[PDB]
């Protein structure tokens, strides 16, 4: 609730809350980070006409508009998250892969992917529109689910280890132990 | 009641459409009467509004006209050229000189045709009062506009230029299957 | 007000409805005066909004109209003949001309006239101004026309194409009993 | 505000309608001025939509008219006497011609003047330019119409047919006493 | 915003009304300008309309008028002596001819005029082109008319009916005092 | 947009208004224009409104008028004069002729006028074509009305009658320290 | 739909605003086309209107503007100087003649002119047709407003009067930076 | 129904605008039609609207105009050069004469025009009556003005003075391939 | 409110109230009484017009018109109350009276009102539109006023014959003892 922002003014400001018993919270060595979707919505709604308009203003408007003015006024910056790009998603895509890995070593296996396979993937999931967070679904659908089962019923377990490549001709994956 | 009133069961509630607004939101467009600079201008904004909503879906528009300005009738020309949906139009009762301009413009297999209606092309007309050398400059107006639109006749029919210059040199009356043979239309709606 | 508003109830009961809305409503549509495009593109709407309101439910067109253009009249003769569900022409006051036309165009067995109706037929008007090459092009074209006409007319009346060209030649005044026999329509409504 | 809106109440009271729409709920429907296409056709829409709201009640016509087109009187004609609930036709101001045919035709027994109105009756008026062929069509269409417009009037009046014939002749005034002992109306209404 | 609107507390306090229908909810109607027939159809559809909403009480009837269509003023001048609740009628500015017919029709001891205002009497205009048969049949009309005008006179004034022959005879002007003591009105209305 | 809208907060809302109605709220009633039956029926409406919403309250009538008919004119005068509380009249852009002459019929004290303005004053005008016999008449009642009138200017200015009677022969112009002196108004307002 | 809506967000919702009432909103009002008595009666009642929902608060007076009449402009003129908050005014597009003359009565150090406008001043114009005497007055009546239009240009600008005696013999038009030498405006506004 | 409404889900609900307003909202505005004052008045209203929305985001201006009133279309020019929003011009069917001198005054870069649309230049037209002297004075400012068009159009388009001086002698019509080559327009919009 | 009147009219079907506490209320033998001023207010107004009309209405309309038929039908009437006459007014103000003077008794003043005085208290105490209500007032100012400044200022005593003849104008033309 908005209202519930006004607490902040005198921790942005003075690095103290008072409690309902009268101790001060104190703040001055706390890092405090607010996170926020303001703007987005706005940000990604095209324009109605011939020339596509630019909605990076969303700054301009929906932030402005939420938080009050001595709120903003005590921030020491608004700083704006790009989408991210595709380099990025390269990056992402080797991220989740090596979180992938680690759950993976944990039960005696292992998995190798070739860069064919994770650029396929990279390429495959990415939606600017949705950041990073596709991707984790794209390695859950192509990676985690047919290891699940070569763990779950025998294929993969102790003794193996799976190595996973694209073919070229379907740009299909590969596995094994 | 010059335009009838519905509502529709949506959601929420049933609001309620004039016709015209509530055929808008199943994207379809009318086109009628005389291209003027006011109604091209409507329709434009219609265009652009429904390429908004979703550009990925047809837009329809629906035509019944005599003619009108030229330059009123390339706004909605461009617009429809510009914008991303493939703009379905469909020719009923007639479309004449500008109007027909418009119906050819359609995307291609798009453009349809109801059996009893009847298409019209010819060369521009316009004129001038004044001094010679002023008459000379929008004689030469005219005349580059004519061959502006006989090349957009050629490239949306399939016509060669040669024949679209020959067949609009006098007023040209298609039948809905004529006008599927010349190309002006790619087919002849019937029933449904 | 010169169109008065009417209240219905539903569960609510928040409906105030200009009357002919109200009509439009129960599958009526009206269609009077003279045939032009405007009002031609509002019938044609109504009767699209119908048409998907529920395709299989008769639609009513009441006419009482004195004639118009042959062109926007087509504009609903080809839909009603499109759309899917039955439109039954009812003949108030007069049908003449374009008026006649549209009534023997409603849905087979569905064609009737009130009692005192008058319905009247003739062969297609208009003139055209111009060079002889141009007097040319034009005649032919109603010509055409004329010969279309009365094609549709033979085909809906189930009269021969020879006798319905040579009762159009002049105005010919048809009384309700005379509209029945000769095809016009199917019927005479006379009392609920 | 040239027509003043009224409040009723019913529940929620949430009602305000234009005094016109006020009294077509009380079945009270006016027809005035010239007998036309598009006000015939309104008076139409508010019979039928009367008729169903309750088709075990009167309708009240009131007539303050100076006659009309014979044809769009004819609408009116017609839908009332199909309808199944009584119109009683209500005579003020004065009933000429078109409007006197209308006066009489409301139900027996319901049909009334006020007492300073005035009712005419004439023959039809017409007429027509063209080649003498076409005169005598039109000028036989309108002796076909003067003679169904006799036999009406002597159907509702009483009048023989003989009667009726000489007294349309010329302009003939009748006083509402005389209307009533003609039998144009069945009595005056004085005081309610 | 020609005719402004006004706030009126009840019990939600919500209601708006052009200050012209906040009148009319206090049984207030004003006729100013010509009497013709639209006019004079609204006048007795408020009439009506009060009389429905209770019988029982007075309608004031404001009167700025210059005259009118004697047939179009009737329908007021019945609609008063028909319906239930008196009828107050208060001239204001002028009521001449028919004006000051109606100004004199209303209920007895109830007619006013404000004190600076002009009352105007005259017997009735007319006029007829054609044969001198229908002159004839329409001389005796107005004749007959003119009559029934001087005998409704004599009843509302009290004069006999040969003073009011003589008075009407070229037009006559009283002025408020003098309207009084003719009879036209009962008094003068000067302040509250 | 001719009348902008203003809002205005009250208890429970906003209510929006046409600016002519949020100012009627505040007694002000404005008279531009011609006087002429319409307006001055809409200004005596809106007179009778506000007296009754608080007769105890002034009532400022805003003047910018070329002038008029006389006989509208005094249907404002008289109930200037009838109403309870006073109506205070201000002059600003001009009040000639019957404008003026409303300027001072009100109440004593209260009539003023911007520093800029100008009165002006004359006798009636009008006319009669007919027989020497009508003339005559006509010629008279005009006489009458500008001895009426000359009366009530005397009356409300304190200028002898004769004084009136020599200064409205012929248009007389009065800046608005004239106005001041010679009696139409009290006082000139220059700024709050 | 000539004038756009629009939306914007106050406390407990938002609100829907013709784009002119949105404007006057903000203290901004629209002074364009010919100064007359209705358009003229309209900004005073706006300036009033300002004036009272914060008399602490510059009032802005958009000026494009040819002319008009003198007396109405007066009224205008008059209501500036008298209500309390400063009436700034800017000329673009034009100011003429009256246009000029209300311009440059806004606030002293507020009164500016966008850098392409023009303004143009010229003495009144006028006439008149009657006998000699009553041409006679109105001649004198012209030359005294225009006498008083050349003392109030010359308070407002701070030229000598001789000098604006001068200068308005004939149309004297002027830049927006001449606008500025000569006194008729502040500044010229240019970028923001 | 001329202008059909649309409907957008925001915030609490769904938004019923006017499609106009609807685009406003998008920060497009339609210049289309003769350039006037009362067209001119509206378009400014809509530019300060916008700027006061979000001075950091460009205004669309669509241009479809034949030309119009200098004065007018300077108050739109000067607007568009004070706020501080690039207005993005945009040329579709046709911009002529003040039409093409306020399409090439938008913000640098972003004048873009239609492939098929014509933009025309020329000198100002004018004129006047009266007398030598008179006619000298109204001489000296057209040309006063047709040399600050001038200097307004070298400078956006970066043609030399000189070159426009030439170049507006007689009426130019300019491609659109021939506006970006000249410098009135930055770019061609073709597909999206 | 609303939900005053609902409970009102469940009661008025079943003949109880449920508590809080489970405990019922049983209305079986109790009469409703309610009371009402609508059918006053609308008869006190003035009409617009050059003549004022008569706004008298049919106070049982007026309730039709506040009050739902549901509740109207559970009622065993809706009765008119009237106005009252001089006579009442009368002995509203000689009930007044003869309490002012139980008052005086107890000091042992005596108080003779004459009885233009009566009159003249009960026409000027009584407001159609509010009844007797008022009376309270004109009694307790003005006879009462005066007598408490003798008795206090001490010219009056605790016995003596005080009387308060009403003059012409309608003053209270009091007396010492």
């Amino acid at each position: 609730h908005p209202d519930v922002f006004n607490i902040l003014l005198q921790v942005m400001d003075n690095g103290t809350l008072t409690d309902n018993n009268g101790r001060k919270a104190d703040f001055r060595n706390v890092v405090l980070v607010m996170t926020t979707n303001a703007g987005v919505r706005e940000t990604e709604r095209k324009s109605i006409g011939l020339i596509h308009q630019d909605n990076s203003t969303d700054a301009m408007e929906e932030i402005k508009k939420i938080f009050t003015p001595e709120f903003r006024n005590r921030l020491d910056n608004i700083i704006w998250f790009d989408h991210l790009s595709t380099d990025v998603i390269h990056q992402v895509v080797d991220k989740f892969i090596v979180e992938l890995q680690v759950q993976l070593d944990q039960k005696g296996v292992s998995l190798e992917v070739s860069q064919e396979a994770r650029n396929w993937l990279a390429e495959k999931g990415y939606d600017r529109a949705m950041g990073a967070r596709p991707m984790a679904r794209v390695i859950q659908d192509n990676l985690k689910k047919p290891l699940a089962n070569e763990l779950l019923f025998g294929s993969l377990v102790d003794g193996g280890q799976v190595t996973v490549a694209l073919d070229k001709e379907k740009n299909e994956l590969t596995y094994g132990f | 009641a010059l335009v009838p009133m519905v509502i529709e069961q949506t959601s929420r509630g049933e609001r309620s459409f004039d016709i015209y607004s509530r055929l808008l939101k199943e994207r379809v467009i009318f086109l009628t009467g005389q291209v003027e600079d006011h109604m091209a201008n409507l329709i434009v904004a219609q265009m652009l509004f429904l390429e908004a909503e979703n550009p990925e879906k047809d837009i329809y528009l629906y035509i019944n006209s005599p003619g009108g300005v030229i330059t009123a009738g390339m706004s909605i020309y461009d617009t429809m050229q510009f914008i991303k949906p493939d703009v379905s139009t469909i020719c009923m009762g007639q479309a004449a000189s500008m109007g027909a301009f418009l119906l050819t413009a359609g995307a291609k297999g798009k453009r349809f045709c109801l059996p009893n209606s009847r298409v019209m092309i010819h060369q521009p007309l316009g004129g001038y009062q004044g001094q010679a050398t002023d008459i000379e400059i929008h004689a030469r107006e005219i005349l580059k506009v004519k061959g502006r639109m006989n090349e957009l006749m050629a490239l949306h029919t399939g016509q060669s230029l040669e024949q679209i210059e020959r067949d609009t040199e006098r007023d040209r009356f298609l039948s809905a299957p004529e006008a599927v043979e010349y190309g002006l239309v790619d087919s002849i709606l019937t029933h449904r």
